């Protein structure tokens, strides 16, 4: 009714699992998505499946030598290109219901009011210090807040929905869940006797992330495999700092785990951009309960979990 | 004598007092949770 | 890893199957830098395909899945080696030997008997097999390793249809058993269906005891009576006129297929009729189309999760590190440990199974060739199927019945 006959068509098979309901609040939301490297290009095909109504992809990077040679938007040969530029027309034509634009400027030149266009945001390879601050401002303004990275055989999602209303079957029941800010879900006290409690069942991935965020803070980039030794032995002594300094022990982290936490992995880009535009999707629609917060996947041991830190 | 919950992969909660695939904190029956194998791709 | 990636560099690959898992996978494949892949799939592209089949466009409707997939990878990579195969993979030139050229297989399909014969294919060719399926937001994918692992096989009544229908599938099943009576002038049809036979069926007076008589039809008699458009339940005149329009579009062997609108129309009315006929309320094109084709609802993001599955299990194989691959299941809602993947370990082979055990026998109580070694069996070519080197030994000891 709502939409086309085309689309009715083209959408069938997912309409037949969300619902006509569902397809009309996706067509009705425009998302924001930052950073088109291995998860950004998943994240992107999802979600212009889907059939958004528009998805802004912003990425102030260009193409490099060491950027993977096969890269499914991208051409070969598009070293010096703009990485959103250079990923354009093959995200558009995978669904031209879809408003696909481009922004080339930097993130943090971003000013508070380009970010109320968005249904919801989506950030890959940003900083720590961009992660926060973006999620104030989609805190202020009500905006659905999202934030992923994938390295080596490792991944996460994260979300932010605030207070988030959905309905789910259990007859369609209206429920509530209550998210917190990304900065309290990144500095967790494990000073608690409960924290303590919790740390027993805590993945061990949660500090990987804070590891390789601190990495990313420091060093302006993400580890590499052209500087492996380099950058394994830089990881091995912020594992003591970061450990050391949370009053955990820095064998929680193996100390192998340098081996596995390098470069994107295509097959861990599709399960963690699987997983996070999906989020997305149930997130706008407002169908299914959303994992609050985090997804940490470990492509070597198989594992996905879904963990509750912050609050 | 065990009060004992079946689990399905709808989150269908569902008791039990004494197509699919049993498992207890992972490992194979031989809360409980069931997978069923999907046919689709 | 030096000694993963030449591997990955030199050996060959199949992947059968190029839809949503195996669009997803073609690509992982390629970007993981596996040099040599064969792609297969029987079938040409659909509007319906194009939410989650992403090496496909608007354009493609109607080429062959494994061509355009080839032809859209080698777009963003040139230099990929991909042989494209439009073909179904029981060919029985996909023998032993085509098999034995692959360091590893990779299903993609979409039912048990495709998955069933390339079970024994790879088990004869001595080939690891992944093997995955999706559903909606559900899927799973696990290692099938001969001598190593359990294999894939490791573990309505005529009356109810033909005379005491109680649900909206019994009319939909009758509508299809019609279709094909038919095809595998309309008021005469109509009448003789839907006034007639409801009639020698009201001869039947042990059966209305119980439960509500049907009401017969007469065509004259009926012809003088939100969301999408096939959404829409019409009224009886409206499906007794599409019943009719339709016959005329059929007459001008058939297979039903849900995917021709005539045929499809034929059934949703037809359908909609006998359900009318039995005091329920009818159903829309969009339901019938469901049920009566069987559809399953999908999606991008669980084929993309299930297909970088795969390409990591398939790593651990060629890594020579099998010990560590593993039964995954992909959940909607994380498990009572926080699991929304599950892992679990691999399963030795079943020593009692029909299929990959050492000297199979079963025991059963052209039905024979068809109905029992061929559709209960899944024998393609066949108690030897030379194409699938494998020999059962039947015992004979609702027409037949395994023990
Ligand atoms: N999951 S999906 O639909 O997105 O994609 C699944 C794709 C699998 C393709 N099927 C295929 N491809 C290659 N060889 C064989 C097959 C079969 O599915 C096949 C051939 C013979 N049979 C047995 C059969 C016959 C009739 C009914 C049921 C089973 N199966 C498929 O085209 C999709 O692209
Ligand atoms: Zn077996």
């Amino acid at each position: 009714g709502g939409i086309s006959e085309e689309e009715a068509a083209q959408y069938d098979r997912q309409i037949r699992l969300w619902g006509l309901e569902a397809q009309k609040r996706l067509r009705a939301s425009r998302v924001l998505l930052v950073g088109l490297k291995g998860l950004g290009a998943e994240i992107a095909k999802n979600l212009i499946l889907a059939g958004v109504k528009g998805l802004t992809m912003l990425d102030h990077e260009q193409v490099t030598p060491e950027d993977p040679g096969a890269q499914f938007l991208i051409r070969t040969g598009s070293v010096g290109r703009n990485r959103a530029e250079a990923s354009l027309e093959r995200a558009q034509n995978l669904n031209p219901m879809v408003d696909v634009k481009v922004d080339t400027e930097d993130i943090e030149k971003k000013p508070e009011s380009f970010f109320t266009q968005f249904d919801a945001v989506c950030l890959t390879c940003c900083s720590r210090d961009v992660i926060v601050k973006v999620d104030q401002i989609c805190h202020k303004n009500s905006i659905k807040f999202f934030t992923g990275d994938v390295f080596g055989y490792h991944g996460y999602t994260f979300a932010n929905l605030g207070e988030h209303e959905f309905v789910e079957e259990k007859t369609m029941v209206k429920k509530k869940v209550v998210f917190c800010p990304v900065k309290e879900a990144l500095e967790v006290d494990w000073s608690s006797e409960k924290a303590k409690a919790a740390l027993k069942r805590t993945t061990s991935d949660y500090f990987l992330l804070q590891v390789l965020l601190k990495f990313r803070t420091d060093k302006g980039r993400d580890p590499s495999s052209d500087t492996y030794e380099e950058d394994s032995e830089l990881l091995l002594q912020i594992r003591n700092d970061v450990l050391d300094s949370l009053g955990i022990s820095p064998d929680l982290l193996p100390e192998d785990f340098v081996r596995y936490c390098f470069s994107e992995m295509a097959p861990v880009c599709a399960v963690v951009g699987g997983i996070l535009a999906q989020e997305i999707v149930k997130a706008l629609s407002q169908r299914d309960p959303p994992h609050n917060n985090f997804f940490f996947f470990d492509g070597m041991k198989g594992n996905g979990i879904v963990e509750c830190l912050g609050p | 004598y065990i009060k004992l919950k079946v689990i399905g992969q709808d989150s269908s909660e569902i008791h039990f007092k004494v197509s699919l695939r049993f498992l207890f904190e992972g490992q194979r029956i031989a809360v409980i949770e069931v997978y069923q194998e999907q046919t689709g791709g | 890893p030096r000694e993963l990636a030449e591997a990955v560099a030199g050996g060959r690959v199949l992947v059968v199957g190029a839809g949503g898992i195996g669009c997803e996978l073609l690509k992982n494949l390629v970007l993981t830098g596996f040099s040599h892949i064969d792609l297969i799939d029987l079938d040409t592209i659909d509007v319906s395909n194009l939410n989650r089949q992403f090496l496909f466009q608007k354009k493609h409707v109607g080429r062959s899945k494994a061509q355009v997939a080839k032809e859209s990878v080698l777009q963003f990579y040139p230099k990929a080696n991909i042989v494209a195969y439009h073909d179904s993979i029981m060919n029985p030139d996909y023998n032993v030997e085509f098999f034995r050229q692959f360091i590893l297989v990779m299903n993609a399909l979409d039912n048990r008997a495709a998955r069933n014969h390339v079970n024994r294919m790879c088990l004869a060719a001595d080939v690891p097999l992944i093997e995955s399926g999706t559903a909606g937001y559900l899927g799973q994918v696990t290692t099938i390793k001969k001598g190593v692992t359990e294999c894939y096989e490791c573990h309505f009544p005529g009356c109810t249809i033909r005379n005491t229908p109680s649900e909206p599938i019994h009319c939909i099943v009758w509508a299809k058993y019609l279709f094909n009576q038919l095809f595998g002038d309309p008021v005469k049809l109509f009448t003789k269906l839907f006034k007639d036979d409801i009639r020698y069926l009201l001869t039947m007076d042990k059966l209305w005891r119980k439960r509500k008589p049907p009401v017969p039809l007469d065509w004259a008699e009926v012809q003088s009576q939100l969301g999408l458009k096939d959404q829409q339940v019409l009224d009886v005149k409206s499906y007794a006129r599409l019943f009719s329009k339709s016959i005329e579009t059929l007459r001008v062997e058939l297979i039903w297929d849900k995917d021709d609108p005539s045929a499809m129309d034929f059934v949703t009315s037809a359908a909609n009729l006998r359900m009318h006929i039995f005091s329920m309320n009818m159903k829309s094109r969009f339901d019938i189309k469901s049920m009566a084709g069987n559809i399953i609802p999908a999606i991008a993001t669980t084929n993309a999760v299930i297909a970088g599955l795969i390409v990591l299990e398939g790593l651990k194989i060629l890594s020579g590190k099998i010990d560590q691959c593993r039964t995954i299941f992909l959940n909607k809602q994380p498990n009572p440990r926080k699991k929304l993947l599950v892992p679990c370990a691999l399963d030795p082979p079943n020593p009692n199974c029909y299929v990959c055990a050492s000297k199979p026998e079963v025991t059963v109580r052209l039905t024979l060739q068809d109905k029992i070694v061929k559709e209960k069996f899944a024998m393609v070519a066949p108690a030897d199927d030379f194409l699938q080197d494998y020999t059962l030994l039947i015992n004979i000891l609702v027409e037949f019945e395994v023990v």
